[PDB]
RNA sequence: GAACUUGAGUGCAGAAGAGGAGAGUGGAAUUCCACGUGUAGCGGUGAAAUGCGUAGAGAUGUGGAGGAACACCAGUGGCGAAGGCGACUCUCUGGUCUGUAACUGACGCUGAGGAGCGAAAGCGUGGGGAGCGAACAGGAUUAGAUACCCUGGUAGUCCACGCCGUAAACGAUGAGUGCUAAGUGUUAGGGGGUUUCCGCCCCUUAGUGCUGCAGCUAACGCAUUAAGCACUCCGCCUGGGGAGU
């Protein structure tokens, strides 16, 4: 459902781009920041914000990031299963890893998976390296994840009839 | 028309109901290729009928390979009847 | 069960395959709704709208057609809740605070013309007060005394008003609604199949739902 | 099956017109092309002038042939000066 | 519009019907199009074939 | 033509998922019947039924949408294509989404599932991933 | 190895089509030719001029010659593998679609290499030459004008055969098959519910347009005529230039 934003959030940012618009006078600039926000207990989100300044852009990005939140399954403090997220010529696979590895990921993917609270991810980007589409690709891959309990309830089944 | 095809059916019937049965079908193809080839000797500048003739030759050759792989003696007796060699 | 109604229901050739579970087909070319799939759904709508007006979110009644005007207006002024009788201003719900500002401005200026000082200039009352009161009253309706976010939303036509339904579905407000055969039942949370331009059917349905919420406040 | 419709020029006497029709029927009997029906519309006003003339005689001959004396009719009607028109239509 | 030949049930238009073809031919001598005479596609094709053959036997005019 | 019918039944199930259709007719060879029996016994399907007829027969599938609108089957895949067949040994049998999905693998003793072939410790054609 | 009939094809029955090749015929008009009318212009341009014209032009009537394309039909209409194919008729001939049930019973698809077709220009040989028209000439515009404009006009365009074998040869989208909402014209069928009909509605094919859902896509858009979801086969790409050298 829509996640009510009343939690404790850490709100660190990925990029601020400087972003121009040409008028009769000349170039008029803005700063388009995208910021990933979420607690490390299974709730992640990100948001874009545009302003003439950097900090008000980060304000609008943190507000829009608190608006759009996602949930992530933490089966054994990892992800449950390997998945490829495919938002628009950004494709990122996510493997579960063993318990000691740490989040092996590049910058915005690393920011999503560290601010997710998921600790042990093998991952790889198989596409373009814009931050926006890589974060969108990760959340495409994290929206389609599945809990073993819910899929066992989906199959008219039990967890141990799937998990073993 | 319509005595020639019917005579070729009634000549190459192996059962009464045979209008399929690739000997009937190959025989209609042979005499239509022969009429077409005499047509091409009349009309050398016709190319779409040549494409149709090539389609007929491909159909008839593939039906011949099907008879060769299905029944050897029937294939040899058909060849010896039609002279298609 | 035809309780009171008249609605076979609407459209010709421009129609939606997402209502295949609900409709029939007449030789007229105008579609007839299966009323067996209407009675049970309006019964569950009746129950759920009783539950929502039992809990305490007020109700929005929104109708933005010439048919819908007097029906939605008189019915919500019968039930006391918050209506929209004219255009739906873009962003009343998702853009809530700047609409609260403009409705507080309307409240100030309609208090000023009967309690406050009425003698400022010869025509600042005309050019400000009257001209400004007209538009704001006509469009801000009975959502004037709203004070709070609503719980649900009762519309009259989703195809006519895709903007309000869209940002309603965004803000996760559950919505009750009458749809048409060209409309999308996937978008409405609570689907009622009936006629959206026969005035007696829309007056009947707003009557039933206002009676449903009227049996609820006790 | 063929409809063989031709126009005799008007300035022609009646026995000479019989000699024209007997001639071209003698031409049709070079095949075996049986004459299953005859028709003379007579002197009709042509829609446009042919040589100098407004009018001409029409002849309809229904034939069931082997497509040879039709072609002999074609060559004999391109030559004979006592003919204004001819068409042969495959009656289907 | 409405087709003529579907109404009277008549098939191959039979070039000899000079008065009917004279109805379909326009005032100057041209063939009227399908949105004027109201026929089918098939019947307009056979009509124009009919008019051209009847022109070559002077049953129909070219220019008037 | 048609070049393999198993991949075509898997896309037919996938298109019925994406449209959210509720029933499917599939032209029902014997391996298709055994696949649908596996997908029945693994709870991907409500129930599967056979219509034995003259042409080739029909198998009908009743797609399972357990909650609000929830496709239990998200995606299907065919591994051994007719033009690259794939065969796995028993110490290479893939367990998919590690436990949460499955692979239909037809070994020498019956068209098996993942756990069935693992407990029988044999391998054969590897002919579907089912997620 | 044996069966089956859906895929494929034959059989029967219609239907439509500028599908092709050979031959014949027609009516405007353009040009040219001769005669009558008759006199000073005609033609052309943004403006003019070269040209044509009293040796009688342009206009006009009749007649004749010759070539090429076939107005109206004509339509996001049809057919073809593509190039492409628009008058008509006959001769031969290729394919499609529809209704099935008569037959065969997997006989099918793709296809490197090979064989053929292959717009237009071009080449060889012989004809042909009305219009147009590269090249070329004169006049203009212009700083220049090997150009655009105008007046002329060669090869060529045409036909027969032989060669070339190339195009933005385009749907800038290989072929096959299956699945995956709709609405709506249209092309050719078929069938139903009243009417023998007229006609309306409904249903189903195969082809052809537009708008459009899921899905795809970088976006534009495609969307059952896919650029979706799949399988088979082939061709092709791996930075731009150098270089298609």
């Amino acid at each position: 459902r829509i996640d009510p934003s009343k939690l404790e959030l850490e709100e660190r940012l990925v990029t601020v781009n400087r972003v121009a618009k040409v008028v009769k006078g000349g170039r008029r600039f803005r700063f388009a920041a995208l910021v990933v926000v979420g607690d490390k207990n299974g709730h992640v989100g990100f948001g874009t914000g545009k302003a003439q300044e950097v900090p008000e852009a980060i304000r609008k990005a943190v507000e829009d990031a608190k608006k759009n939140l996602i949930e992530v399954p933490m089966v054994g403090t990892t992800i449950p299963h390997e998945i490829i997220g495919r938002f628009g010529a950004g494709n990122i696979l996510l493997k579960p890893a063993s318990e000691g590895t740490g989040v092996i990921a590049g910058g915005p993917v690393r920011a999503v998976l560290e601010l997710a609270g998921v600790a042990d991810i093998l991952s790889k980007s198989l596409g373009s390296n814009t931050p926006i589409n890589m974060i969108r690709a990760t959340l495409q891959g994290l929206s389609e994840l599945k809990r073993a309990e819910d899929v066992a309830k989906l199959r008219g089944k039990s967890v141990e009839e799937l998990l073993g | 028309t319509q005595e020639r095809k019917n005579q070729l059916i009634n000549e190459f019937k192996t059962h009464e109901s045979d209008t399929g049965s690739p000997e009937v079908q190959i025989a209609i193809l042979t005499d239509s290729i022969n009429n077409l080839n005499e047509h091409l000797r009349t009309h050398k500048k016709d190319h779409h009928s040549r494409r149709g003739l090539l389609k007929m030759v491909g159909k008839r050759r593939n039906l011949l390979t099907y008879l060769r792989n299905k029944d050897v003696t029937r294939y040899r007796e058909l060849i010896n009847k039609l002279g298609l060699r | 069960l035809l309780e009171a109604g008249v609605h076979f229901g609407h459209q010709t050739r421009r129609w939606n395959p997402k209502m295949k579970r609900y409709i029939f087909t007449e030789r007229n070319g105008i579609y007839i709704i299966d009323l067996q799939k209407t009675v049970k759904k309006v019964e569950e709508a009746y129950n759920f709208t009783k539950n929502l007006a039992a809990e305490g979110g007020k109700i929005l009644f929104v109708g933005t057609k010439k048919q819908a005007q007097d029906s939605v207006k008189e019915e919500a002024q019968r039930s006391g809740m918050y209506y929209v009788n004219q255009r739906w201003l873009g962003g009343t719900l998702t853009n809530f605070e700047t609409i609260q500002k403009r409705i507080k401005r309307l409240k100030d200026i309609e208090k000023m013309q009967e309690n406050g000082t009425f003698d400022v200039l010869p025509k600042k009352e005309v050019v400000q007060l009257k001209k400004e009161l007209e538009r704001l009253e006509k469009f801000l309706g009975g959502i004037k005394d709203m004070k709070d976010l609503p719980d649900a939303l009762f519309i009259i036509d989703p195809r006519k008003e895709r903007i309000a339904v869209a940002e309603a579905r965004k803000l996760n407000i559950p919505i009750i609604g009458i749809v048409d055969t060209n409309c999308d039942p996937d978008e409405i949370d609570v689907v009622i199949p009936a006629n959206d331009d026969a005035i007696r059917a829309v007056k009947l349905l707003t009557s039933k739902m206002a009676d449903a919420i009227l049996e609820a406040k006790q | 099956k063929y409809e063989v419709m031709y126009i005799i020029r008007p300035n022609i006497d009646e026995e000479s017109k019989k000699a024209v029709i007997e001639r071209f029927n003698n031409v049709l009997t070079s095949n075996g092309a049986e004459i299953t029906g005859t028709k003379d519309w007579g002197k009709r006003r042509l829609a446009y002038e042919i040589n100098d003339f407004r009018d001409g005689f029409y002849q309809i001959v229904n034939v069931q042939s082997d497509a040879a004396a039709v072609q002999e009719f074609d060559r004999l009607a391109k030559i004979s000066d006592d003919i204004i028109r001819h068409i042969v239509v495959k009656e289907e | 519009k409405v087709c003529y030949f579907t109404s009277n049930g008549i098939t191959h238009i039979d070039y000899k019907d000079v008065d009917l073809l004279k109805k379909f031919v326009s005032e100057r001598g041209k063939i009227l199009p399908r949105r004027v005479t109201g026929t089918n596609a098939k019947y307009q094709r056979k009509l124009t074939a009919a008019i051209k053959r009847a022109r070559q036997m002077a049953l129909l005019p070219y220019v008037s | 033509v048609m070049t393999d019918p198993i991949a075509d039944m898997l896309t037919r199930i996938r298109n019925a998922n994406m449209v959210r259709h509720e029933k499917l007719e599939i032209p029902a060879s014997k391996l298709k019947r055994e696949i649908a029996e596996i997908l029945k016994r693994e709870g991907f399907i409500r129930d599967v039924e056979f219509v034995e007829d003259s042409k080739q027969g029909i198998i009908r599938v009743f797609l399972k949408y357990g909650q609000n609108n929830e496709r239990v089957i998200t995606g299907l895949k065919r591994i051994s294509k007719p033009g690259l067949r794939v065969y796995a040994k028993s110490n290479e049998v893939p367990r998919v989404l590690n436990g949460l999905g499955i692979a239909i693998i037809s070994t020498s003793q019956g068209v098996l599932t993942d756990k069935e072939a693992r407990a029988k410790q044999a391998g054969g054609e590897v002919l579907a991933y089912v997620w």
